[PDB]
DNA sequence: ACCTTAATAACGCCAATAACACAA
DNA sequence: TTGTGTTATTGGCGTTATTAAGGTAACTTGCTTAT
């Protein structure tokens, strides 16, 4: 959702020639939410490591 | 082995060097642990009688 | 409608796209309404005599403050004065100043044309202009001073009257005060006092002109003008507050929420619209937009944080992020720093190395930890800069000691002259030549006699057992 | 893909012939045995139990026929339909002013 | 996001001066 | 005990690296963020 919402964005600052389809394409919003659901989520905690 | 960041970590910038020290030690029990059959019993530890 | 709705941003939205977007036509319409405006407050202030004068005035403290640069290859620059008019400058001014003479002398219709025409010549936009009108203004602002000092000086004295007001308040006399002999305000010091302010005040008037009528009359119809020019600008600014609200879209978490960054845009708008000539044929959209966009950005920089830091500061972050995202995405690696300075306008390879050391917002204390045994960050931070009772109580023992340890010592001498050199229940810790006057001699074996306390002090009769709180 | 791109005359018909494989982000993997290790710490994510997507018919009764209903939706917002005392068939969003269901 | 300028407070300087020391 | 050598500081000086201020004129006009 985040980062498509930013691509019908970064399409209004054209400045290149045969753009290519990469400089579109953004990466952080994915990472820097499946990161913080797994590091700070109330369902992932340190495995009771006690015994098998 | 060297493939690391010639320090092995980012580091979390600010950081000049660090150490890691593992520490091991048995324990035995003693008047005060905490013992418990399977059967939901449980109890502590209250003296130690010499063998006679 | 107005139906309790509590959250103001609704109730700014409503009021704020209530008045209709207007067209190119209305736009230098107005502009043109407003520049009239300005033409005619301009044109009545230069009709006055000593406002030229002043302004000379002015340019020989600006001559002066240029001769004091050559006691340090042209005329020495400063023209913080007038915008967009130095040698053209310098000599417009020389024959302002000849010119003025005459016109101070002999003349009544002719060279006051020629001055306000030459005026006509300059280019000055809001500064300067508000720079005259207070020229005019705050003479009639300190006069005014004097006036409500004087009345609150005698009328709460003289008899109270408050209501017989026509019959005092006639100005620059001092002819009135002396039947107030057989009248109240018995106010002797208050009498030389308000000769004093009255002379003053016909000093202020003999430097500028006649009574008061002279200026008053000047002062209204400059509010009036201003008050045309204030409505123009107000219907101008109200009509494009949509334009506000639409670039501040962008800018909506960095930060800061909506409402202050509304404002600061508006700031920058209200900013915008009095530089905006219609004399080129444009759009108020376009050049706009480049004020809002300043002032948004500008008020992001400044109150986003906590901390607060620099502006160029935070721009060279940016760009430092700017990098760091297009390498990662484009190369897969993610720091390389070589790279970072490898192509970059940074040009250092230090400041780097401290950019971005202070690139953490403060954790706040009140941030529960989860499961974590139930407790905050706000109750781990502990008291460090004070002295724990032990910290606090190794100390007396050792405050106490030495109070004793001398009272095995000298007789009273040395005891005397390490209290005095070293400074302990005194207030200053002396030094050689104060204890030299102390026993009226020895100005240099007081020194002898010190050493010879330490050199006692130093036994392991007395010294060893202190050797521990060291 | 691109082309003229005027008022659809042949708008997005001939340019822009490449693709590439652009990188999206980060994913973490499971080993063998159900675990994940973050900054170097075996983690466990627990399954969660929850109510299901659909209708549900109740009646809260400190009354009689105090019926309602619930479109349970599996992302957003859920409407219901209460009934009175009397027999109105109410109607609100998630929570909101009690306006008869004849509205919708 | 980029400049183009005054303006300010930290930093290096070598002399002055008040103070300390060290041989008879 | 009085002479000749440091020194420790301390206001002055300049220097400049750092901070604050200001200005662009192709046209651009109203979220609501989510048990």
């Amino acid at each position: 959702y985040r980062v498509e919402k930013g691509i019908r964005e970064s399409m209004s600052l054209v400045h290149k020639d045969k753009l290519m389809p990469k400089d579109i394409v953004n990466s952080k919003p994915i990472t820097a939410a499946i990161k913080e659901f797994f590091t700070s989520g109330a369902l992932s905690q340190f495995m009771d490591q006690d015994n098998p | 082995k060297k493939k690391s960041i010639t320090q092995s970590n980012e580091l979390s910038p600010g950081v000049l060097k660090t150490v890691k020290v593992f520490v091991a030690i048995k324990k035995r029990i003693q008047p005060g642990d905490k013992m418990a059959g399977r059967h939901g019993n449980k109890g502590v530890v209250s003296r130690v009688l010499p063998v006679e | 409608l107005k139906g309790k709705t509590s959250d103001p941003i609704r109730m700014y939205m409503r009021e704020m796209g209530i008045v209709d977007l207007l067209d190119k036509k209305g736009e230098t319409d107005i502009a043109i309404r407003i520049e009239e405006g300005t033409t005619e407050v301009f044109s009545t202030i230069l009709s006055y005599p000593i406002v030229i004068k002043t302004y000379i005035e002015r340019f020989r403290e600006l001559e002066e403050k240029a001769i004091d640069y050559m006691n340090s290859e042209n005329e020495p620059v400063a023209r913080y004065i007038r915008f967009n008019e130095t040698q053209r400058a310098y000599e417009f001014f020389t024959n302002l100043e000849k010119m003025f003479e005459e016109y101070q002398d002999k003349p009544n219709k002719k060279l006051y044309t020629k001055i306000v025409k030459e005026f006509d010549n300059l280019r000055l936009s809001t500064s300067h202009l508000q720079k005259l009108v207070d020229y005019i203004r705050l003479p009639y602002a300190r006069v005014k001073e004097f006036e409500r000092k004087i009345l609150r000086l005698c009328v709460e004295r003289s008899k109270t009257p408050r209501q017989e007001f026509i019959k005092v308040y006639k100005v620059g006399s001092l002819e009135w005060l002396e039947p107030l002999t057989k009248k109240y305000k018995f106010t002797e010091n208050t009498i030389r006092e308000i000769k004093n302010l009255t002379k003053q005040i016909n000093q202020f008037q003999i430097l500028m002109m006649m009574d008061i009528e002279e200026l008053k009359q000047v002062n209204l119809e400059i509010s009036r003008s201003e008050a045309k020019i204030t409505q123009a600008k107000k219907e101008m600014i109200e009509a494009n507050l949509r334009l506000v609200v639409s670039e501040a879209k962008k800018y909506t978490n960095r930060g800061l929420h909506f409402l202050d960054i509304i404002q600061e845009g508006n700031i920058g708008l209200m900013k915008a619209v009095d530089k905006f000539d219609y004399r080129k044929g444009f759009k108020f959209s376009t050049y706009a937009t480049w004020w809002i966009r300043q002032a948004i950005t500008r008020s992001i920089a400044d109150q986003a944080r906590t901390i607060r830091v620099p502006v160029h500061m935070i721009e060279t972050i940016n760009k430092v992020n700017r990098i760091k995202r297009q390498i990662l995405q484009e190369k897969g690696r993610e720091a390389t720093e070589e790279e970072i300075i490898e192509h970059t306008p940074n040009m250092s390879k230090e400041k780097l190395k401290k950019i971005l050391n202070i690139s953490h917002t403060p954790i706040s204390m009140e941030s529960p930890i989860g499961d974590d045994e139930d407790s905050t960050v706000g109750d781990f931070i502990e008291d460090k800069n004070n002295y724990s009772p032990i910290e606090a109580a190794n100390l007396e023992n050792l405050r106490e000691a030495i109070k004793e340890l001398i009272e095995t010592g000298l007789t009273e001498r040395e005891a005397k002259v390490l209290m005095m050199r070293f400074g302990i229940g005194m207030n200053t810790d002396h030094t050689l030549e104060e204890v030299g006057k102390q026993f009226n001699v020895t100005r240099e074996r007081i020194r002898q006699i010190e050493a010879k306390a330490l050199r006692k002090l130093k036994h392991p009769s007395r010294s060893a057992f202190l050797k521990t709180f060291l | 893909v691109v082309y003229n791109k005027d008022a659809l005359p042949n708008e997005k018909i001939v340019e822009d012939i490449r693709e590439e494989y652009v990188y999206m982000g980060d994913i973490p993997l499971m080993t063998t045995n159900g675990t994940f290790i973050i900054n170097g710490t075996e983690r466990v994510v627990v399954s969660q139990l929850h109510r299901s997507p659909g209708a549900f018919f109740s009646k809260d009764d400190s009354e009689e026929g105090a019926f309602s209903a619930r479109i349970i939706p599996y992302r957003g917002s859920w409407l219901d339909f209460e009934f009175d005392s009397k027999g109105i068939i109410w109607a609100r969003i998630d929570r909101k002013r009690k306006f008869c269901a004849t509205v919708i």
